[PDB]
């Protein structure tokens, strides 16, 4: 990934949660399971839906479009003619290709980007009541109930501390 | 007690290109190519396609005897030749600029067919009949175009012959006409009696004159004689003069032009059926709303751009990792 | 103690659109689309547009009556036709590569003209007056193209006349004619005064020979003859022999090109007023650096690209963020 | 934002600051006040006045065009030519808007990239000697004066402290 | 103990624009612009081009006397003309179609040359000598074209003449003639004894009379006459018959023609040198898979895409800094 | 730098280093060295090479391309096949010089991520068993031998296995 969180310091991804694009786990003394992000998710549905859109909007659709004859001494103009088509077959199938490649590259990297951004907002949420393990994982210091967790998928958390050294 | 943050994964075997890495599976992407069509010619706005079958343009405004069928036309949503579309000019000869006529039936959505100069009642000093040939013969038996007259001399004479039409129908009038040219002197006499004959039309934006080039050719359909074919369009409250002393093709059958844009001729093998769309191609119809499309170049309707690519998959989703 | 950093904001309300977002308020934003005009015809170089008013490039070149006004125009930066213009070819019949002599003018900044064949000493064995025609009238009374000379037979004789002209003007030398095409045999007579006539033009790279095509038309303009008007452009150094026995309208003023790119033909109702500019369009001119503009695709001068967008604003500065 | 820095962890913008793009604020026991970073701001500007100007000369202007007139037999030559102007165009117009909506999306990321890279250039100049708050907002350890401000806003921080 | 994190770099000094920063030093990068060529036209496949020399394609195909080096030309490459290539139509004329007959040679291979009518045996009842001229003067004496026969009258007699030919090459032939047109009546007698003659030419597609111009013309290399070239590509198995009563310049040698794509002409005054190439341009060859190169427009074979570019090198390595 | 690596925290190239495009340097007690990361530096190498021949195959070829004559009467003609061919080269050109301009900005940016995603990538392997320097340098506080380091250039880092670190510390 170009921000490294996706196939990165997240290793992978996961199929229990199907709700949304990107979530939290949470293991409680209450219980697992899985929660998705609505503000993020949603964010992400509306600029993808938009950049969707957007490349439709450019690439106008083709109205009645027709061959022509010409007679065997307009080779000149029946060539002119051709050169023509081809000429601009070459260039939108161009622009079309070359427009997704692009695009596809900077959705992932869209994607990529809000993962970690994501992470990072917690993680400056929390400090220090809890300690990042490794795959995008914080464990917690202060013991946090299924109360307290949807404290922090909510971008409300409290900072009510002691720790544990 | 633990909180992880993690993305999204499923089962999609969708895969995707980008420049730095090609066949990347991911969970979600729109298709932006279609390449699903119907094999089949349909209506456009409910009007049927004009089928022209084992005749072309020319066979079927000229009234070739082979194209009797297309007679009764009268509108049409597109124009379809076929790849067995031959019959077209039965007597050899040139169909002067033909591809413009063409491209002037392209935008013509709908015609009225008339008697311009009925056969019966505007030649009384000409012989109307007896204008028929081998080349283009009908049921076993010599014939000739339906939409045109070949007037011949009555009885060793063939007086000076003129005769007008006005434009009435408030719409532009396609008249075709021909001037044959003979192989021989002799010829010129049996048919027409003046050796030194002209052919003379005016309209108020066409004026030509036309002198018989008599010459030996090569036979084409047992003709070594030849016969050019002439069009015009005629505008509204516009007359158009005829004058001859021989070797007129006179116009019999006229039409009246309805115009139309969105209109056009395509080569297609695939059969009309009784459905209805709004884009078809030469290959099949397309019920779709992509932006693209690689089935074929030439349309007709409201269709998607025509692209080369074999592959327009565009990435929505994430990169799908599973891990299981 | 602390420190704080941050970025800049502001008023500004300038909205910019993204692939993601749309209607995004930036702090600073460059535009690239021009879409002001001057609504006013302007100078080029300092030198103005010809108006050809009610007549377009066949009535002031052949010397249209009601084109009189552009009898003294020499020299042009571009131009004008109105939707007027349709005083040209005032005795029916055609213009001959019309087309392509306005493709010729198109790179022509002037001229000068000049009687190639004086009417009151060219001709001593022809009628050089009587050549007028209500199709051509001015002033209540017939007359006729103020560039063209109609010759005809001097007292019941058209003796065959050559007349030659060598090109000493060290440019070319644009020369127009015409042949006169009667309704009937005893019209030809009346005027010509030899039954079969003919007109033959040659120069070292033009050579035709015209023959009379007496028909019956429709009366257009109150004429039922035509007129068919021809042209060159002879090469510095080259001769041009005109003979005829009848049937022509031979040449009385000529015109000495003087080439110069980046001139045209535009058509606008705009009106001319006294100004200049580097960039002229039909609705005006156009005074910008910027690279677009969607005023007009017809352009003349140096002019930014033209696009059909409505908006082409690009941002420099980042989101504009004020919250207060 | 692509960086998460603008519109991010740092909420808004200051219409205060009017002398750059990118600044600092500091509130000190001798005041407040703001202050734009020449660095960073210069840079942005070199930039994006060179992405402008890269833009321009790719898009070449237009000269002379002026239409052409075909007769009533020369109506496939007419919708050729018909067909070559509405073909450039539709092209043209859709490269410029393209471009722009293109290089809109990597310009506010670009700014967006510069603010993030700008507050961990002090963050890596403090370290200890201060607190990462919220809003991209430093509490200092060891109380910092006017004239120590100006050394970290200057890339030239000195990291003498205590506790904490 | 310690560790650190770095990257690459060299003394390299290759330089890379992007779109917010100018010369930007780099440790790798490819250069995909190809900007050098050969200064020498060299063979395709293997196969030399055709060096026209101081001829041009018509004074080849005609048989200008100037261009007898050409009679052994049979296969090339493609065919090159030069800046000298001004020897071709030695009798002043049209050449009827002629940017179309250069069109349909652009896609010839080779051909093989051929006596349609042989020049002492076809011509019983006409002079087949004495079809000299001045203009197309050779070694010091007057002569005429090498594939075109000048038939004049035989004794105060030039009775109608009438030949065909068949193609039986199995290719399409092309067939070359001309029509003559005298300056005067007189000379009209000199040369054909019949002052009202016609020049017709048909096979299956082509018809077409041609009628003496006679005319006063300026002297073209001496000459007040004309001369008009046509041609025409006759079908495997297809006829074309000639009929004269005078001016025909008849058919000496045609050519039996051999398609090939890939071919076409060019304009250069390179040197041709015996190596080979896949790409050819008018400035020199290029031996290259570099998908761009800015050398010129005009190619033949397989070639990079053609680019008004000064500069296309693309960074693949990273910032060099080696800050010593 | 889009990510502030190069050019950035890490102010200068290493010519040095001259088997890799990203790599360590560490100074041991066993001495010093450079080591390319053959992870990263394959991942971009096959990512940059797919990249250009995937601009390659969008650019298709030229096959024959000559020019037409006409004669004085068709300068009409002759001007729509001229425009014809300026028009589609300045589209090609536009094209061409446009795509290596954006393409050169993303692959700069590309290899300023790769250096920081490593430097990162090291960062979460050692945390508490060293400190963060600068220039993307980390000094170890619990001594590590040429083994423990290919262990670190290898993602294979045994962390627990260190609490002498706690120790250096303080
Ligand atoms: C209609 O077209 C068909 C197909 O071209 C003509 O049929 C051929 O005519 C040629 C020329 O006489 C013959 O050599 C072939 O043997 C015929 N083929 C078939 C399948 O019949 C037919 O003559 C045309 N008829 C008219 C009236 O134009
Ligand atoms: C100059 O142009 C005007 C406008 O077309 C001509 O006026 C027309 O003349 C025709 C022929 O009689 C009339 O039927 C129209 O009603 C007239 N229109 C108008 C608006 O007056 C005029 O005849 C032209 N004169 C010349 C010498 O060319
Ligand atoms: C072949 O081409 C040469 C070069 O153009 C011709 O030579 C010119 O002939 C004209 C007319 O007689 C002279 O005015 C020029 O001065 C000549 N130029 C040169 C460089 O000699 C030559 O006449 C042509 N010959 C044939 C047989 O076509």
């Amino acid at each position: 990934g170009l921000f490294g969180a996706i196939a990165g310091f997240i290793e992978g991804g996961w199929t229990g949660m199907i709700d949304g694009w990107y979530g939290y786990h949470h293991q409680n003394e209450q219980g697992s399971g899985y929660a998705a992000d609505q503000k993020s998710t949603q964010n992400a549905i509306d600029g993808i839906t938009n950049k969707v859109n957007s490349v439709i909007e450019k690439m106008n659709t083709q109205f009645t479009a027709v061959g022509k004859e010409f007679n065997n001494l307009e080779r000149r103009i029946e060539n002119l003619n051709k050169k023509v088509d081809d000429g601009f077959l070459d260039i939108w199938t161009y622009n079309a290709e070359l427009l997704v490649l692009l695009e596809n590259e900077r959705t992932l990297d869209f994607h990529d980007s809000n993962v970690r951004n994501l992470y990072e907002k917690v993680k400056s949420q929390l400090k220090n009541n809890a300690k990042e393990i490794g795959n995008g994982c914080f464990e917690f210091y202060h013991k946090c109930d299924d109360a307290c967790m949807e404290s922090v998928r909510n971008g409300t958390y409290d900072y009510p501390k002691y720790s544990e050294e | 007690d633990t909180i992880c943050i993690g993305y999204h994964a499923n089962n999609s075997t969708d895969t995707v290109d980008t420049v730095l890495e090609k066949n990347v599976t991911v969970t979600h992407s729109v298709n932006l190519l279609e390449d699903s069509h119907n094999g089949k010619l349909c209506k456009l706005k409910g009007i049927a396609p004009l089928q022209l079958g084992k005749c072309n343009i020319a066979g079927w405004l000229l009234g070739n005897p082979e194209c009797d069928l297309l007679l009764t036309a009268s509108s049409w949503s597109y124009i379809v030749e076929t790849s067995n579309s031959e019959n077209g000019t039965c007597y050899p000869g040139d169909f002067i600029d033909y591809e413009e006529l063409r491209e002037q039936l392209s935008s013509v959505s709908s015609f009225e067919k008339f008697e311009i100069f009925p056969k019966t009642s505007s030649w009384p000093n000409h012989e109307t009949t007896k204008g028929v040939t081998a080349a283009c013969s009908y049921a076993g038996a010599s014939s000739f175009y339906r939409n045109l007259l070949w007037l011949t001399k009555k009885g060793s004479s063939y007086p000076k012959l003129s005769k007008s039409y006005v434009n009435n129908k408030g719409k532009e009038v396609l008249v075709l006409w021909g001037v044959h040219h003979p192989p021989t002197g002799t010829d010129q006499q049996s048919l027409y009696q003046n050796a030194d004959a002209y052919v003379s039309v005016g309209s108020s934006k066409y004026n030509r004159r036309f002198t018989p080039e008599i010459a030996a050719r090569p036979k084409v359909r047992g003709q070594a004689g030849r016969m050019n074919y002439y069009w015009t369009l005629l505008e509204p409250g516009d007359t158009i003069t005829f004058e001859a002393t021989g070797n007129l093709i006179a116009p019999w059958y006229a039409f009246a032009l309805n115009r139309g844009s969105g209109s056009g001729i395509i080569t297609s093998d695939a059969p009309v059926h009784d459905c209805n769309t709004k884009c078809q191609t030469p290959h099949g119809a397309i019920n779709s709303s992509l932006p693209f499309q690689n089935i074929h170049p030439v349309t007709i309707g409201e269709c998607p751009k025509y692209v080369r690519s074999t592959k327009l998959r565009m990435a929505t989703g994430l990169r799908n990792i599973p891990a299981r």
